[PDB]
């Protein structure tokens, strides 16, 4: 359809967004492979990351693959891909999977004292 | 209970909790508890040196993406040992939603500076600091905000008092702005208001 | 008793840290006695620095004293950029108020304050 | 239920562009300016003869305070301290003993002017309608403490405006 | 920067403007702390007296070992070429 | 409203609008500074019977909040709310 504008301020219009979601979906797919499996980030974000990768695959229009995708515009879409895979990276980086690093004192979440 | 009662949203509040469990089993090295108010408002209190990465999690996540920083806060309770609770209000556009994330630190704990992740925290939690006393590690530019520039103390502890300790007067001898020992003209009345009946059964706290 | 620290490990940091402000401070007071066209020399103006240095000397914690060296540090900032004015600088010579007494006799002539 | 300001795509056409030169070349829109001044000009304007016109004002305007008394002379206070303790400003003081007669009355009732926020917090706590904000707002003085009434300034405050105060009590306690 | 005896009377000069020195007790080899009864800041103040009349930095961990005015003499000897 | 016709004339050309409909200096038009007095209404709660406070109380009712997690399967991943619904175009002006 060659959309005009995505009218967001500073948010280009991508010209193929089809190739692009799938590859940042693998990429994701690709560095969450290194995370253990028993934690439970790993497993949320695969599951929701596998279910828009078949949404976009099994999709040839834009318009209403848009509509269903719940995400606004295939922009915004294609940057909270990229946003989901820095995140992993820093998930990795991080490691959250791992107990409790330290108890509160007895009334620290009291209120009223 | 109809006309003059607040009515319940125990949809909003299933919601909340179902992703306060989701918050709480996702990342489980630093949350401590999650509660959701009977207005339906999720808090969730963490342990402070998660306050980076948390967030982050917040901002980027695909189910949650609190992309707004609608608020920052410190309070002071002077009855714990970390008497500064410091709480972020976010806001998330996509799923119209707010969550509320607090940490505790005392006045001697610094705390890791939330400017990469939010920059309106940038100037927030910097007030924090000309109020509390509260030191942000790693802030690009931490200094007071809203207090004089040769202001001793910080106001907003409970343990400041409502007037200062110093007040400025014109003097004509040296031709000057000078700061003086606080002396009011009238006292400022302090009332004991509250009752001696309770009121509210269902915070009744256990005895001892 | 294990706590984070801010800057400084141990004693010999937080140490270093005063001694690298108190030498910007003196390197400061001349230039602030001439900008600012203080009536005060530069030898009031370095005993005035000096005299907050030992006042504020009886401290054994390296948080405390971090948070001091940053709290000065902030301060000399504010005298560095022409942010203070000349009330500002002369907070610290308190010229105006009457001097205090501090024998027994005069504070129970003056009032009932120990 | 959003509309999209600015986002009009200007005609190609020639007589579009020439239009669009022909305001760019002869200041079409500058003298459209100059019309609305223009025509702006030869209205009456909204000016009014102060200090022998005045503005509209409503029976519940918050002035200058004062004390009220009972149609037989006996003031309305009773020194109940409400006013006192419903003040955000904390502009009022109240002190009180027994009278001669044995009434329960004020000796001393201070309103500091320059505290008060003329909130009107006071007049409606009272339980009597003894203080109240009247009409009066042209009071300014030259001295600080002129603005420091006590009990003796406020009666005669009420005792100068009560024929004012006591109307516009009276057109407006149905609403309260 | 010439001689060691030209170095050696400039630090003794620079001492002799300093005030709350004595001049009867001060020698070459006179300690600051428990001979000459100096504090910190004073040994400080001394550090930059130095650099200001030589014209060259000092860094601190370099000046908290030039205890008298002959680890100051050493110190300048050994970081210019003399 | 007290303008001659010719100045009237001369302010609707310069002008480009009709002023003398729309005059923004207020006329006879305008309520009456004096009204007939009123009777204001009462609310819900003002009956005699079957008007019990500990039925209608809503400060009492407040409950402290719930705490979902403390310290002491195949579950589907969450949101805190289905995502927002796309802004419709306004079909009175969608200035376009
Ligand atoms: S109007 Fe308000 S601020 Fe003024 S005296 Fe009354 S209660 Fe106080
Ligand atoms: S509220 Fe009225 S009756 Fe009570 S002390 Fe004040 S003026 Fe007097």
């Amino acid at each position: 359809l060659l959309k005009k504008t995505t009218g967001l301020v500073g948010l280009a219009v991508c010209e193929t967004p089809h190739e692009r979601l799938k590859i940042l979906y693998t990429k994701i797919l690709d560095v969450l492979g290194h995370i253990p499996k028993n934690a439970a980030y790993r497993k949320y974000t695969e599951q929701i990351t596998n279910e828009k990768l078949s949404i976009v695959k099994a999709e040839p229009d834009v318009k209403k693959l848009e509509e269903q995708l719940q995400g606004g515009q295939i922009e915004e879409v294609i940057l909270q891909a990229e946003n989901e895979l820095s995140l992993a990276r820093k998930m990795i980086q991080w490691k959250p999977w791992e107990p409790l690093v330290e108890e509160p004192p007895a009334s620290q979440w009291k209120w009223p004292i | 209970t109809r006309p003059t009662v607040r009515p319940r949203n125990d949809v909003a509040h299933k919601q909340l909790s179902a992703f306060g469990e989701y918050v709480a089993e996702i990342l489980p090295k630093y949350v401590q508890q999650v509660q959701v108010s009977c207005f339906s408002e999720l808090e969730i209190c963490i342990h402070p040196d998660g306050v980076i990465p948390v967030l982050t999690f917040l901002r980027d996540h695909s189910n949650a993406q609190f992309k707004s920083l609608a608020d920052l806060t410190a309070v002071d309770i002077p009855t714990r040992q970390n008497r500064f609770e410091i709480v972020y209000n976010l806001l998330s556009l996509r799923f119209n939603s707010r969550i509320r994330v607090k940490t505790y630190t005392d006045e001697l704990t610094p705390v890791e500076s939330s400017v990469s992740v939010y920059k309106a925290a940038n100037w927030y939690e910097r007030e924090i600091w000309d109020m509390f006393g509260v030191f942000f590690a790693n802030h690009p530019d931490l200094r007071r905000i809203l207090t004089d520039y040769g202001f001793e103390g910080h106001p907003f502890r409970k343990d400041f008092p409502l007037s200062g300790y110093v007040e400025l007067r014109y003097d004509d001898e040296v031709k000057r702005v000078v700061a003086e020992p606080v002396e009011l003209a009238q006292e400022f009345r302090k009332f004991d208001l509250n009752s001696p009946w309770e009121a509210f059964p269902a915070y009744r706290q256990p005895p001892e | 008793t294990s706590v984070k620290p801010i800057f400084s490990r141990d004693m010999n940091e937080a140490k270093r840290r005063v001694r690298e402000l108190y030498r910007a401070w003196y390197r400061e007071v001349p230039n602030t006695v001439h900008l600012f066209q203080l009536d005060i020399s530069v030898k009031q103006g370095r005993d005035k620095v000096r005299e907050m240095f030992k006042k504020n000397a009886h401290v054994t914690d390296p948080r405390v004293v971090d948070l001091l060296v940053i709290k000065g540090k902030m301060e000399l900032e504010e005298t560095i950029n022409v942010w203070k004015q000349r009330t500002h600088v002369m907070r610290f010579f308190h010229e105006t108020e009457a001097p205090r007494p501090k024998d027994f006799l005069s504070k129970f002539y003056v009032g009932h304050d120990p | 239920t959003y509309k999209y300001v600015n986002l009009r795509e200007p005609s190609m056409d020639m007589k579009s562009v020439t239009d669009r030169a022909a305001q760019t070349l002869l200041w079409t829109e500058l003298i459209r300016g100059l019309g609305m001044t223009l025509s702006y000009l030869f209205r009456e304007p909204a000016t009014i003869n102060y200090p022998f016109e005045k503005g509209p004002l409503s029976p519940r305007f918050r002035g200058e305070h004062a004390l009220r008394r009972y149609p037989s002379g006996e003031e309305r206070c009773i020194a109940c301290k409400l006013c006192e303790a419903v003040c955000p400003a904390q502009a009022i003081t109240i002190e009180a003993e027994p009278r001669a007669d044995g009434s329960r009355r004020t000796t001393r009732y201070d309103i500091d002017m320059t505290k008060c926020i003329y909130c009107g917090f006071c007049q409606e706590a009272c339980p009597v309608d003894a203080i109240v904000e009247g009409p009066n707002f042209e009071f300014s003085t030259e001295t600080h403490e002129e603005l420091l009434y006590n009990k003796e300034k406020l009666l005669n405050n009420g005792d100068k405006w009560e024929a004012e105060i006591a109307a516009n009590i009276q057109a407006d306690y149905l609403y309260r | 920067p010439l001689t060691l005896e030209g170095i050696k009377d400039r630090v003794l000069y620079v001492l002799k403007l300093y005030d709350k020195i004595d001049p009867e007790k001060l020698s070459v080899n006179s300690h600051f702390m428990k001979d000459l009864g100096l504090d910190s800041l004073d040994q400080v103040e001394i550090i930059m007296a130095m650099e200001d009349e030589f014209g060259f930095e000092i860094p601190d961990i370099d000046a908290e070992k030039l205890m008298c005015p002959q680890e100051i003499v050493d110190y300048i000897a050994d970081k210019k070429d003399v | 409203a007290s303008a001659t016709r010719l100045i009237q004339g001369l302010r609707n050309w310069a002008s480009g609008r009709d002023l003398q409909a729309k005059l923004q200096l207020r006329y006879q038009e305008i309520s009456k500074r004096t009204q007939p007095p009123p009777k204001l209404p009462v609310g819900p709660s003002h009956r005699l019977s079957n008007n019990y406070y500990c039925a209608r109380d809503g400060r009492r009712e407040a409950m402290p909040p719930s705490i979902v997690m403390s310290s002491q399967s195949e579950k589907k991943a969450v949101s805190p709310a289905p995502p927002i619904k796309r802004w419709e175009l306004s079909q009175d002006e969608p200035y376009l």
